[PDB]
């Protein structure tokens, strides 16, 4: 690489969902989802393997097609009551085109297809930087239209998000399409309590933010890509199984773990609206994706996979691990249950 | 009484070209330490009507591995984008009168580009292929360097129009303001009509006709017709913006007669550049333009933009 | 509509002109005439095979500029602004970031048609 | 000299159409130039003439380029244009049938009011300052310079940080 | 909604000016200062009251004082007058800077005399 | 010698003088004596049309004076 | 979500041009100054389900006057009745709305 | 010499502006008597000759705000010939 | 200093291109910076009269605006009458 | 204009379904995408001058800006793709599904 | 959890890299015949280019 263009790029990262976050113009807010997607690309292919290329121009087209589908709603609102903010008596047509069009930013069932793919073939960091900063700007967006939603779009695209996501998730034993899998039913989630309550997505996007962050830097530590891989872990760094349990636990909404607030407080909520249906079959599809994650724990903590002979090269060799990054929010995201009330806002 | 001043736009315009034929054979010959034609007219000035109904009386030879739509389109494309642009000169007097006269002349001179991209990408031949690819190169180099020179220049001036440009150049040039502006400009319309040095498109020793070598007689004429009346325009234009003919408001026939003087020149100084230099290879222009001239332009553009702010010599609006 | 009406004269002039080119000579048409040219050769490959272009960067690089070159189209209405100061600033700088993505472009040798 | 901007639109519609109906990409690239000259025409018709004349540039500039690279990688030994498969032409026409149908349709159902075949061309230009300077097109476009830095900047930063994102993207 | 009311054309009525705008841009400077006082009533009224059809009697007060304005350069000098606007109708934008001098004998005229 | 380029540089240069000079005298011709009148703003617009109602004879170059008044 | 840095920090990056009636460039205005002027001093300060509820009235002359679907409607009326009278025989022109009217200034 | 040619075509596009300044109230005075003069002959010829169908009021508005709204191109060329409406739409702009 | 007098002359005598280009850069940075006429292109500017001013209420208690425009107050234009 | 800007809504759909459907060619994906582009300039462009909003006439311009942008990028990417393989087709690229 | 639809996959490589190798760029084969003006009336220069 080179340390000029690092800058720029990470900075231009960095400037994209600010902007559309900071900015209460709507083409202000496209131009930093425009930025993100230009920005992150780069980023995406970095290896030059067939693999990155693909997933590369996935995302490429993907994001482009959902950015154009943005900007005609904003156009077309434009047209319709000359300002730059859907302010409350735009047209319906507009509305769900905009939640259609950040639901394939986002990455949620049934525009789901590509986010494993993406996530396959791309480095762990990258794909810790995709499904953890790149989901917030068009979440942003659907805050900032808060009422004014489609309920009955809104919960389809919840319910089928969720259900996808379990079934995904349950097939896949790459390390990347599991966490993407994970992302798109925790989305799922995050856009079923949209329309209700923004603080609970908010909610639900930090703890999952927090929950993937040091999954993703625990397979980044040893470059673990398969379920094998991360299951020779005890001969590699045993330290972490227990930490890498408790999050995947927590990832999987076992009480008394951090994670099971957000499904808890957003079934409280959809209780409060009247939406018991729905709950319950986002529940029972958790708990499906919690079956995954707990095959994920038998693979690489209750049991001791074979492991082979240059793992004695490997613990004869020192490591490096970052320090007030992975325990902080490991520890944060699995024993922050009994300050719920000070979560919740 | 319009479609008179069509005419008597149109057809001086087509005969300028033609002569311009005559006057280049004529100019390098003499340049050449021989003579140019002599027999067919009396002094020579029937040779290019007779080249002319050669070439109309020729068959046109559709050739077989050929997409015919593009191969036909193309040159007619080129001969009406020449004319097009030949619509809105003042002389003082604009046939048609544009507020944004220098766009509209950058927009026809991109298509007359892509007049000569599907000829050669039509003509289903290696030699075309290549001539269409150097004329892509050759298209990017100086539309970027015009664009920035036009930028620079008519912030000397004020709108885009020119009248406006006239109106400037009523008490001096532009050339004594921005000479290096002038001889970057020169340099970009060589390149936009594709003469020599840098021709490229139609290179004779590299490849054999370039994008004109599957089309024989008849829309070749199209194409020739459309390169000199292109010449003769960028020369035109070259000496409104910066070679200020004198305007009188009482007799513009004084203006008529000092843009028709300034023009031959510069028209006689594109024949005297192709009987100097040799050809450039389209690599060498592409890096003489983009190291050379958008740096020093991009330089002269900052430096045109403080220039009235820091001597308080805003242009008008109108 | 006069312009409009000037356009259409030019490409009926040269559509008349091609007409007259196609029409008026004698036409004789056979296989080896009308075959490709290839300098007195058949041709090997079909002439539609990938080219392979090698200025492809300072062709992305065109692009760019261009939009450049859109942003700083507008400057002779924008210097008959009431500021003038902001918009002296806003130049230079969009000059400057221009020509530092050109010199940055020029050191990593992005415009040096890689073979 | 009423119909002329619905005339304008209708053109416009069938480049895209052609577009979208997917040539070989020198084919695209035309019906592309094409639709930028005639929207560049109907924002001409509507009004000022700067951004009809930008995004015509631009245009010009974009296929030019695409050009360069349909020929380099994006080809093949026969590119189909529009006749190689009688479905395309036969879509082609179909759609047009279409367009005429749906317009013919909303002629008929004149209760909204979004096409009119009587009232066409007579709600083109709504309101116009007959007597006034520095109205035009451009002038705001210039006012990005003083009042809208904040959409001169991104659009700048955009412009630098992409050349870095192709340098680093065909870095190879 | 409500009906709206407009004036008729009996109160529509008035003594037009029926000059062209090459003589009113050569009278513009002397018109502007004679009866300023006027015309910034009319745009005062038309500025605070945005209907036209309050304002009314404001500009019939300055076709008035247009009308005796151009009665007055017509009674007293005339030809210079005529001069000056006809070489201002020439050319095609009629630029003051082109006819200064008849623009210095008609100011010549209009200081020695009113 | 050289002088012999001088036929074809004179036919140039008549086929150069002829478009401006006749461009100038339609203008005249067609507005009676007096330029094109450019309009490049609606102000300017405005007065043609103005004039061109004036007039009466639904022609803006026909320049009225002051013996249309009293 | 929307963070509002540009209300704490007290800039204006984009907020001048949110709307119409809103800081046009030399001294202009964008035909509907006066209705959207109208709607928005009406709905703040209220904003939300109270402006949608008791300020339609202004919302409705607004978008009214921004996409003139009732006046497209009122002139198509008039013209097809005026066209069906000219079929009918029963209506005759003006001579100012068809052909030589008396231009005036 | 640029600089001093400029500063002169400043000070004389001052006087210009000032001469449009000078004739501004005369030609507004004169555009708003036409304006009224086209609405009131429109509501005229729509009033008492064009308009006899039962459920319909002649000078009804469209706005429930009762105060004046300017007329559209469309809606005071609209009763005029086809040729004067196109003339309003395209005058300026096909005038060159 | 003489490495950077000795690399200035190289590349004037070599490179006689990019000397140019960022001496007209600074040179056209600085030259609004000292220059006396830089507030007078804002000024000009401010007096071009693109609209009509809208003449204001006479309420007897503002004396700096005038009451006619031959009168000596208000903004006059005679710096660039003699400008 | 309700005519037209229902034409250019219209146009859009159309790039849409051109950018949906592929037919074997990036290039003609991209080449659909600035059809969508170009449709939303046009209409960004009739909105504002006929609302007569000189203050959003930028609008169009960094639409312009960003969409040439992400032009760019895709043409480097398609770029890389011919690269990888030389045939530049969609299907070509599909290994990342396992 | 493999079935008739999906047993002909494979496991992605660990390094994200695997064997593509084409070698068919095809780089085009033009003739400087003996009608070129570059050519001195008579050869054929076979040319394999790369652009
Ligand atoms: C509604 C009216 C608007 C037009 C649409 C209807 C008519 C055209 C339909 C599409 C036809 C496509 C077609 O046949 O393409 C085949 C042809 C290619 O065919 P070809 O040329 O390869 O093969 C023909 C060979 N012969 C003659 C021997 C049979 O492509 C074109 O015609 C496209 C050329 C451009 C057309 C538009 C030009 C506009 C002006 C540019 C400057
Ligand atoms: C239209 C008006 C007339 C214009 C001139 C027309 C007549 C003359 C025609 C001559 C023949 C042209 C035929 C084509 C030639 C093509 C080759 C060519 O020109 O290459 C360009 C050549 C390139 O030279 P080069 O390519 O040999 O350079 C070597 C560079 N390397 C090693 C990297 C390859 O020159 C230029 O680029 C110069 C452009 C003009 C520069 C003008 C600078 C003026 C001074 C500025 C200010 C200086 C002071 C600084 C501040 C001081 C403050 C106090
Ligand atoms: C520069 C602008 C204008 C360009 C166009 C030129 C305008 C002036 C043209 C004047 C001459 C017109 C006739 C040219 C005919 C050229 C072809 C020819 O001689 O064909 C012979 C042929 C002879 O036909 P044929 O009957 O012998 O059969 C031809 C086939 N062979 C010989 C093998 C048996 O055609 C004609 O004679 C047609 C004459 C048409 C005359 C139209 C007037
Ligand atoms: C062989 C096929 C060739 C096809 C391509 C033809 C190319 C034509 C030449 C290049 C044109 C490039 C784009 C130019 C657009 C016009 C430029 C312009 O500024 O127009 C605006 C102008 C009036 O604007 P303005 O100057 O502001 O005046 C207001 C007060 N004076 O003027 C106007 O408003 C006039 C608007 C119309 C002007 C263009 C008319 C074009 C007509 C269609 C031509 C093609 C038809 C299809 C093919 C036919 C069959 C081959
Ligand atoms: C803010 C910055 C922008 C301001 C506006 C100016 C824009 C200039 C854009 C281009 C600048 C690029 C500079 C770096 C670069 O790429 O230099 C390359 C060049 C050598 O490349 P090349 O000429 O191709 O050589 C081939 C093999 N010898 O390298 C050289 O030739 C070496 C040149 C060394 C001297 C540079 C000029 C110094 C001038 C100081 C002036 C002080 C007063
Ligand atoms: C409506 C959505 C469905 C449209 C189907 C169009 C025809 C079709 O099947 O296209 C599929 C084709 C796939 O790509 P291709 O490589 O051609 O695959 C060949 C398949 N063996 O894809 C293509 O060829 C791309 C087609 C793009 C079409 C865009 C424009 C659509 C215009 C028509 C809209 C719908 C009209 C419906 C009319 C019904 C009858 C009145």
């Amino acid at each position: 690489m080179n340390p000029i263009t690092l800058a720029i790029i990470y900075f231009t990262i960095f400037l994209g969902p600010v902007i559309t976050m900071s900015s209460t113009n709507l083409m202000l807010m496209w131009v930093g989802l425009e930025f993100s997607l230009l920005a992150i690309i780069p980023m995406l292919i970095n290896k030059k393997n067939p693999r990155s290329t693909e997933a590369a121009t996935k995302y490429f087209v993907t994001q482009a097609t959902a950015s154009m589908i943005i900007l005609l709603a904003i156009v077309l609102n434009y047209k319709q009551l000359g300002t730059w903010m859907f302010q409350q008596q735009t047209n319906g047509l507009i509305l769900n085109m905009t939640l259609m069009a950040l639901s394939m930013k986002l990455g949620l069932a049934p525009f789901h297809f590509w986010l494993p793919e993406v996530t396959q073939g791309i480095p762990l960091h990258m794909g810790l930087i995709l499904l953890t900063w790149q989901k917030i700007a068009p979440l942003s967006i659907l805050i900032q239209i808060y009422p004014l939603l489609n309920s009955t779009i809104i919960l389809m695209l919840a319910i089928t998000s969720i259900f996808m996501g379990a079934w995904g998730g349950l097939n896949q034993t790459q390390m990347r399409k599991i966490m993407a899998y994970s992302s798109i039913a925790h989305m799922g989630w995050m856009l079923a309590i949209l329309p209700y309550n923004p603080s609970l997505t908010l909610l639900n996007l930090m703890i999952y933010i927090i929950l993937t962050a040091p999954m993703f830097m625990a397979l980044m530590l040893n470059n673990s890509m398969t379920i094998n891989s991360i299951s020779l872990l005890w001969n590699k760094t045993p330290a972490m199984l227990t930490m890498i349990s408790l999050m995947l636990l927590s990832l999987g909404g076992l009480p008394p773990l951090t994670g099971f607030l957000p499904k808890w407080i957003i079934i409280t909520e959809l209780m409060k609206n009247n939406c018991l249906i729905m709950a319950t079959l986002m529940a029972m599809m958790a708990l499906l994706n919690l079956f995954f994650y707990t095959r994920l724990i038998y693979s690489t903590s209750l049991t001791m996979f074979p492991t082979n002979n240059n793992s004695k090269m490997m613990t004869h060799q020192t490591k490096t691990k970052p320090n007030l990054m992975f325990s902080t929010l490991a520890i944060m995201s699995t024993m922050t249950l009994p300050l719920a009330p000070q979560l919740i806002t | 009484m319009f479609f008179i001043n069509i005419l008597t736009l149109l057809v001086p315009i087509l005969i300028a070209m033609a002569f311009l034929t005559l006057v280049e054979r004529k100019i390098l010959g003499y340049m050449q330490l021989r003579k140019g034609p002599n027999i067919v007219g009396p002094y020579g000035i029937l040779q290019p009507f007779a080249d002319a109904m050669k070439l109309f009386m020729k068959e046109p030879m559709r050739p077989l591995t050929t997409s015919m739509s593009l191969f036909i389109i193309a040159p007619t494309l080129s001969l009406t984008l020449a004319l097009s642009l030949w619509v809105p000169l003042p002389m003082p007097h604009p046939l048609i009168n544009l507020n944004l006269g220098i766009l509209f002349i950058l927009a026809t001179s991109s298509l007359s580009v892509y007049s000569i991209l599907w000829s050669g990408w039509a003509s289903n031949s290696k030699y075309s292929l290549f001539g269409a690819l150097r004329a892509v190169a050759q298209t990017i180099s100086y539309e970027v360097t015009m664009a920035i020179i036009l930028l620079s220049v008519l912030l000397m001036n004020g709108s885009y129009s020119l009248q406006t440009l006239i109106t400037t150049q009523e008490h001096m040039w532009l050339l004594l303001p921005a000479w290096p502006m002038a001889m970057m400009w020169f340099i970009s319309t060589l390149a936009e009509t594709n003469r020599a040095p840098f021709d490229l498109t139609e290179g004779e020793s590299e490849l054999v006709s370039g994008f004109n070598v599957e089309y024989a007689a008849g829309p070749f004429a199209l194409f020739f017709m459309a390169e000199y009346t292109n010449i003769i325009l960028m020369n035109a234009l070259t000496t409104i913006i910066f070679l200020g003919p004198l305007y009188y408001i009482n007799l513009p026939e004084l203006y008529s007669t000092n843009f028709m003087m300034e023009a031959l020149l510069l028209s006689s100084t594109f024949l005297w550049i192709r009987a100097s230099y040799p050809r450039f290879r389209y690599d060498q222009l592409m890096h003489l333009l983009w190291k050379n001239f958008l740096p020093l332009t991009l330089a002269l553009c900052m430096w045109h933009i403080s220039l009235p702010i820091f001597t308080a010599g805003v242009p008008p609006y109108m | 509509m006069n312009l409009y009406t000037v356009i259409f004269i030019n490409i009926l002039l040269s559509l008349t002109l091609i007409l007259v080119a196609f029409w008026l000579p004698q036409m004789n048409l056979y296989s080896e005439k009308a075959n490709p040219y290839e300098c007195g050769f058949d041709p090997t490959s079909s002439a539609r095979l990938p080219f392979s272009m090698k200025f492809f960067l300072v062709a992305i690089t065109f692009l760019l500029f261009d939009l450049e070159i859109a942003l700083l189209l507008p400057l002779p209405w924008a210097i008959q602004t009431i500021k003038t100061s902001t918009m002296m600033i806003m130049a230079f700088i969009l000059v400057t970031i221009l020509s530092l993505g050109l010199a940055y472009e020029w050191t990593q040798k992005g415009l040096e048609w890689t073979e | 000299m009423n119909n002329y901007i619905f005339v304008l639109s209708s053109l416009f519609l069938v480049g895209c159409l052609g577009l979208a109906l997917k040539p070989s990409p020198i084919y695209g690239g035309l019906g592309l130039i094409v639709s930028g000259f005639v929207g560049c025409l109907m924002v001409l018709g509507f009004g000022g003439s700067f951004l009809g004349l930008m995004v015509f540039l631009i245009y010009l500039g974009g296929m030019l380029v695409v050009f360069g690279y349909t020929t380099a990688m994006a080809t093949e030994e026969y590119p189909e244009t529009w006749g190689s498969n009688w479905l395309i032409l036969g879509f082609l026409v179909l759609g047009v049938i279409m367009e005429v149908f749906l317009i013919c349709v909303l002629n008929y159902y004149d209760e909204v009011g979004v096409i009119n075949l009587d009232g066409l061309g007579d709600w083109l230009m709504y309101e116009v300052d007959d007597v006034g300077v520095m109205l035009e097109g451009g002038i705001g476009v210039a006012a990005m310079y003083s009042c809208a830095t904040w959409m001169m900047v991104v659009a700048g930063w955009s412009l630098f940080a992409g050349i870095f994102i192709i340098i680093e993207i065909t870095r190879d | 909604p409500g009906i709206v009311e407009l004036p008729t054309l009996e109160e529509l009525k008035v003594e037009e000016v029926k000059v062209s705008s090459a003589v009113l841009k050569a009278a513009a400077h002397h018109y502007g200062a004679q009866c300023d006082k006027t015309n910034k009533e009319f745009m005062l009224c038309r500025w605070e009251e945005k209907d036209p059809r309050r304002c009314l009697k404001e500009g019939k007060l300055v076709n008035g004082c247009a009308l005796n304005f151009f009665r007055q350069i017509k009674s007293h000098c005339a030809e210079p007058f005529t001069e000056y606007w006809t070489c201002l109708d020439y050319s095609n934008m009629q630029l003051f800077r082109h006819c200064r001098q008849q623009q210095a004998k008609f100011d010549q005229c209009v200081l020695d005399k009113l | 010698m050289w002088f012999e380029i001088l036929p074809g540089l004179a036919i140039m240069g008549v086929c150069l003088v002829i478009p401006g000079v006749s461009t100038a005298y339609i203008h005249k011709f067609t507005n009676g004596g007096k330029e094109k009148r450019v309009a490049r703003v609606q102000y300017q617009w405005y007065l043609m049309e103005r004039d061109r109602r004036i007039s009466g004879v639904n022609r803006y170059y026909v320049s009225k004076g002051l013996e249309n008044i009293d | 979500p929307f963070l509002d840095i540009q209300k704490k920090l007290g800039i204006s990056l984009d907020r001048h041009f949110m709307f119409l009636s809103a800081e046009q460039p030399y001294k202009n205005a964008a035909r509907c100054h006066a209705f959207e002027k109208e709607w928005i001093e009406c709905a703040h300060g209220i904003g939300g389900t109270r402006a949608k509820k008791e300020c339609k009235i202004e919302f409705d002359d607004f978008e009214e006057c921004l996409l003139r679907y009732k006046t497209m409607r009122r002139m198509h009326d008039i013209k097809k009745q005026r066209e069906k009278l000219m079929k009918e025989g029963k209506y005759t022109p003006p001579p100012h709305h068809s052909g030589r009217e008396e231009p005036r200034p | 010499r640029m600089m001093r040619w400029n500063q002169e075509r400043r000070r004389l596009l001052i006087e210009d502006l000032e001469a449009r300044i000078a004739l501004m109230p005369l030609f507004q005075a004169e555009k708003d008597r036409r304006t009224l003069q086209i609405l009131r002959e429109n509501l005229e010829e729509e009033a008492i000759i064009m308009k006899d169908v039962p459920n319909w009021k002649v000078g009804e508005s469209v706005f429930h705000t009762t105060r004046w709204v300017p007329p559209l191109i469309g809606e005071m060329y609209g009763l005029r010939t086809k040729e004067e409406m196109s003339n309003a739409n395209f005058g300026f702009t096909w005038y060159t | 200093a003489g490495r950077i007098s000795a690399f200035l002359k190289n590349a004037w005598a070599k490179e006689p291109v990019l000397v140019v280009s960022f001496s007209v850069w600074g040179l056209a940075i600085i030259m609004p910076m000292i220059s006396p006429y830089t507030k007078y292109a804002s000024m000009i500017n401010k007096a071009t009269p693109y609209n009509y001013p809208v003449p204001v209420r006479d309420d007897g208690n503002m004396p700096d605006v005038p009451s006619h425009p031959q009168d000596p107050l208000g903004p006059s234009l005679d710096w660039l009458k003699n400008l | 204009m309700p005519s037209t800007f229902f034409n250019l809504t219209m146009a859009f759909s159309l790039s849409l379904l051109g950018t949906l459907m592929f037919r074997s060619h990036l290039m003609s994906t991209l080449l659909c995408l600035e059809g969508m582009v170009l449709s939303l300039f046009i209409m960004t462009s009739v909105t504002s001058l006929n609302s007569n909003s000189m203050s959003s006439m930028p609008i169009p311009i960094t639409i312009l800006v960003f969409a040439a942008c992400e032009a760019a990028v895709g043409l480097a990417l398609l770029v890389k793709v011919s690269n990888t393989y030389g045939t530049d087709y969609v299907q070509n690229l599909n290994l990342l599904q396992c | 959890y493999p079935s008739k639809e999906t047993a002909h996959w494979k496991p992605p490589p660990w390094n994200d890299v695997d064997i593509l190798k084409e070698k068919a760029v095809t780089n085009m084969t033009l003739n400087f015949g003996p009608q070129h003006p570059a050519a001195h009336g008579v050869l054929r220069l076979v040319l394999e280019l790369s652009g």
